[PDB]
């Protein structure tokens, strides 16, 4: 009977997995009915439609946890803010994230998991500047629905061409600006005095109600994932050509890991307090492979933190503090996995990217990790959150979580690894 | 043939010279699409409905009575009605033939 | 002296029926004399200009009102007391709502009152459920997701491309649903959702104060409105002729629903005498019909309901403001019967799919209207702006409230009161 | 040193008149033998960047802090604690408003700053009272309603963008009229409202603080964009002296004239028993700094009484901005008239009560005039180009308005108090 129990106990997965493998025999079935595809637009909108309202429901929770999550983040920084050895542990992750989704964003563009296959463009230059204007948006309730992008205007002044931009208010939400002012505001927030804690508190539920209704959407999503595979699979000629395509971005993902967390870190090791990180590395031996079975970040927290106070050793009151709030903040394979998957997004649609929306993805993967305490960091959540940010269809974020199940462990163990070095470094400098 | 789309040009004080936007939002035009050549190109014209300045929460360009688009957008964070003009120029096309 | 009293116990009533009065007196009068050189569209605007201002305050003050106190009662109606058979009264108050909002649609395509001598259905059917469902709340407060088919040219054939524009309106099935969605996730979350629950409750409360300044201000600018469209029609008889039609088909589907689809929905069940049950109890629906308040008779239904035939006080307590505050059925067939005279005078086309989405947003709008007396304009004016219909015989639909709304009120108070009889029949067994 | 302490304790003043000398330097060394005026239009926006940045960031924050300080303003007031008493003080400071921007716009059009050598009146009229009433609160964020002509030409309106002030502020007045009413149950919203507005005012003076260099930049463009600086060097101080005579003839005049109307009991005594205020006004421009220092003056020095006082000058000290009225009305004119766009008596009368109302809905911040001048200026539909000027200016004008405000609400509270005496 505990066979039944057990699918009780995991209905979630088992549903999940059930609606991919239906989605995609549906979609090789409906491929093959006849010598081809023959039905019209509107019956591939007809057959989207579930995924559409997928996507809508997504979008309706974007907007709530963007302006609430990084706002109850901000305001909670006072644990870092306390103490010299917090700052350099909040720069630390900072720039371990900024660099990290760097090197994810590079690889992503050069190995090209996409492509394997006139419109104008915009300027490097004024890409840039859209993109700090839209840091601070004109108007607070514009930016929910609204961002900014400079429109060029073309004039031939008796054959001279002439090229002059707009810059109108395009259509289209930014989170940039959204998480900008949510973050500043709960500085603010955090500056301010007791009646903080009272606005803080009324934000911290509102973020967890919306919390719930993830939890919900989440639970509708199978169906959903189901069409929008079938939608892809029947849309998408060459159905071999997607298959090696998801497989070349399974592997661009574990290389960027891998490269990351056997060079990146360990380079970070040796310049901050200069000593062999590989004694630590065959120390920690135990952590890394219980992180990378059992995939869980806050799981493996506990064991490793006593591994490491017991192996070689450590303050101990600094990887008591460093490790609770180091273990749900850094999210280095989150950052690999939502620039790697962003860009292989982008290249599948034929989507050029400029340098505007490449920092764009940048900053959005790093401003995610400071609410990730309200938010669930390193699915993809976050990725929706960069796709919203950078403009594109999200009709791939099923694809990708149909490969989700196999590229999060080496996700949890260079996140794990990530905050073991910081813990370690951090203890050789208080040490002195 | 497409016919020759003299509205689209605009007047600078006295000469008269064609120009033509990359991006404009949807709402801002209705239904009547007209395609237009000038010197070999393409584009497309129409009726301007945003003479006011916003027409359905969308800015429009001020001031003209008739806009005259380009046949495909531009790459530049212009979400995704980019990509559904990408699918009605692959539809028309489709078809033409 | 002795006069007094009864002045200050209907003054508001008296007061808009007076205004309303005048107002066709007004009318009257203007077009009387050579109204033909006053019968200007900018002059009839000049009349019309407090009127608008009016529905202006009404349209603002819709999103307030409706979200929080949405929120409010599904964050604090949801728990109650009991268990499985609450599950039963929600389905029966829906099911209530929605055959009560299809009498409605039938009876108002059976008599035609609006009598004075499009997009695809599937195209409908899938504006109405991406409007469920919105993609931005912010965006969904001042507009709303609509398909339209376009005619670009390609050197040649004519061709038919659907976009979805997204025109402006305003999507209350997407603020409702939400609203609702996030009420239970407040009931589910815990205490500092119930610091949530009195945020949203006491901002209900200021907006409820703010609704009943402005019916205050409501007589003047519905006596201008009834001036200004007395004068504007050709024919003041041809006016109230379609009025009296309309009044009788609103009328007619009350009476039908009340009097004959809740002793059907008894049917089988006579155990409990469906019309002496009902006669068990007049008070109420007398209060109810003096006054036009749902929320002001609910102490006097819950008490006669209590100590006059056999219900629990666990049971009533919980059923009871449901019925005064999400179980508007009609208002549901007022705004329903209404709608469809606008769009049947205007002349507009009919089919299967902006009827089924009408009444889907008929269906599902009348919960997010309050007990405030004249609380149906403003849920009918945001239907008939989102169902792409214009404002145009929305001043006359709101001068003839004062017997239509005490209907929709008494109606409301008799099905509370069937579905608390059938909650009490269903939990002894 | 003691310079340095000096230096530490009034540091923005010091930053910003350095920052606006920077920019005049820059800008006309740049324009001598740095290329001149042969930069593009997209060279010049490149330029002026760090100024757009500025006014993006000022543009942000002034719907919250409007919409936030009044509830919470008005949720707080008890018109009740003296009754038939503040309907007195409302008249008189709308009154007063009034005055201050009928008397801003006449000196505007008749001393013509900055002049170098369409709606009809009764639909901007019916627009204007239109857009005091909203028809939705999230639209009013962004849009205003406005009547178009397309066909006898009848008219249509459009709701085009712009931020809608007038329903804002009158819509904040109502609900927190309203929360008052609600009674011991709304105390909650009220706090939050109020937390709200603070972290609101913090963000404002971080702005501030970073304001310097964007009026360094804007100034530099404004003035390596034209080709003859001595226009506009001569039209910024046809600017000031406008303002100038305008908020001290008001302040000098039209306050004790009504005083000495009402109870003839010497107002330039009255006044000249309120010197150190005025001063601390003068010196630092926040009207919330110099409360506590003028309560204790005009107590020590007259029998205004404390009752009153507190009663009056906190609701005088928000509120009640008629300098400011002038100032928005005279920058507004001034504006107008540099584009040689021709004035209508309906748009006047629009730009007028939308200038007594955005100042109403203002707040006491030490630049607090240049927010609501900008969402003023976008209101009716007018190029914000000319900003500048006034940025780079604000500082004269803007201590002056301060005094002006301060000596308005105390005249308040003196001639509320002499009614009182009955």
């Amino acid at each position: 009977d505990q066979v039944r129990r057990f699918l009780r106990r995991n209905l979630l997965v088992l549903l999940t997995v059930s609606g991919v493998l239906a989605g995609v025999a549906l979609g090789l079935g409906v491929r093959g009915a006849g010598g081809g595809l023959a039905l019209s637009r509107a019956q591939l909108t007809y057959f989207a439609f579930p995924g559409e309202l997928l996507l809508r429901l997504l979008r309706m929770i974007i907007l709530p946890l963007v302006v609430c999550s990084l706002i109850g983040g901000a305001a909670s920084l006072d644990p870092g803010a306390l103490g010299r050895l917090g700052a350099w542990a909040l720069l630390f992750f900072l720039v371990t994230t900024l660099l990290a989704s760097a090197l994810g964003v590079g690889l992503a563009l050069a190995l090209q998991p996409g492509a394997a296959s006139n419109a104008p463009s915009k300027e490097v230059l004024d890409s840039f500047l859209d993109l700090a204007r839209n840091i601070f948006p004109s108007n607070l309730v514009s930016a929910a629905f609204r961002s900014y992008s400079t429109t060029y205007e073309e004039r031939t002044i008796t054959g001279t061409r002439v090229k002059v931009p707009v810059g109108q208010e395009v259509e289209g939400m930014n989170i940039l600006g959204l998480v900008v002012f949510a973050i500043v505001f709960g500085v603010a927030l955090r500056k301010l005095g007791p009646e903080g804690e009272e606005l803080i508190r009324f934000f911290n539920s509102f973020n967890e109600a919306t919390m719930v209704l993830v939890s919900w959407i989440m639970w509708y999503a199978p169906v959903g994932i189901m069409f929008l595979v079938a939608s892809k699979i029947v849309e998408m000629e060459d159905v071999v050509l997607l298959f090696t395509s998801l497989g070349k971005y399974i592997f661009c993902c574990i290389l960027g890991h891998a490269i990351h967390g056997l060079i990146v870190l360990p380079l970070i090791y040796f310049a901050f307090t200069r000593k062999n990180p590989y004694r630590f590395l065959l120390g920690l031996l135990t952590p890394l492979a219980t992180a990378f079975g059992t995939s869980s970040s806050s799981a493996t927290l506990p064991l490793m933190m006593k591994c490491v106070e017991e192996n070689n050793g450590v303050d101990k009151r600094i990887s008591r503090f460093i490790l609770p709030i180091g273990a749900t903040v850094n999210m280095d394979g989150a950052a690999i996995f939502q620039c790697v998957a962003a860009v292989f997004i982008a290249q599948l649609n034929n989507v050029p990217l400029n340098f505007g929306q490449i920092i764009t993805i940048l900053v959005t993967a790093t401003a995610s990790s400071v609410g990730a305490a309200g938010i669930p960091a390193g699915g993809v959540l976050t990725l929706a959150i960069i796709l919203e940010a950078i403009g594109l269809p999200t009709h791939d974020l099923s694809l990708i979580l149909a490969v989700d199940w196999l590229v999060d462990r080496t996700t949890t163990v260079v996140n794990v690894e990530g905050d073991a070095l910081g813990a370690g470094i951090l203890q050789h400098l208080n040490d002195k | 043939a497409p016919p020759s789309c003299r509205e689209c040009y605009q007047s600078l004080h006295m000469q008269q010279y064609f120009t033509y936007h990359t991006h404009i939002e949807r709402s801002c035009y209705g239904n009547l699409i007209e395609e237009c050549v000038e010197s070999g190109k393409s584009y497309y014209k129409v009726k301007n409905l945003g003479v006011c300045g916003s027409r359905n929460g969308a800015i429009c360009p001020r001031g003209k009575q008739w806009l005259c688009f380009t046949k495909i957008g531009q790459w530049g964070v212009n979400t995704q009605v980019l990509e559904d003009i990408k699918r009605e120029q692959i539809i028309a096309k489709a078809k033409a033939s």
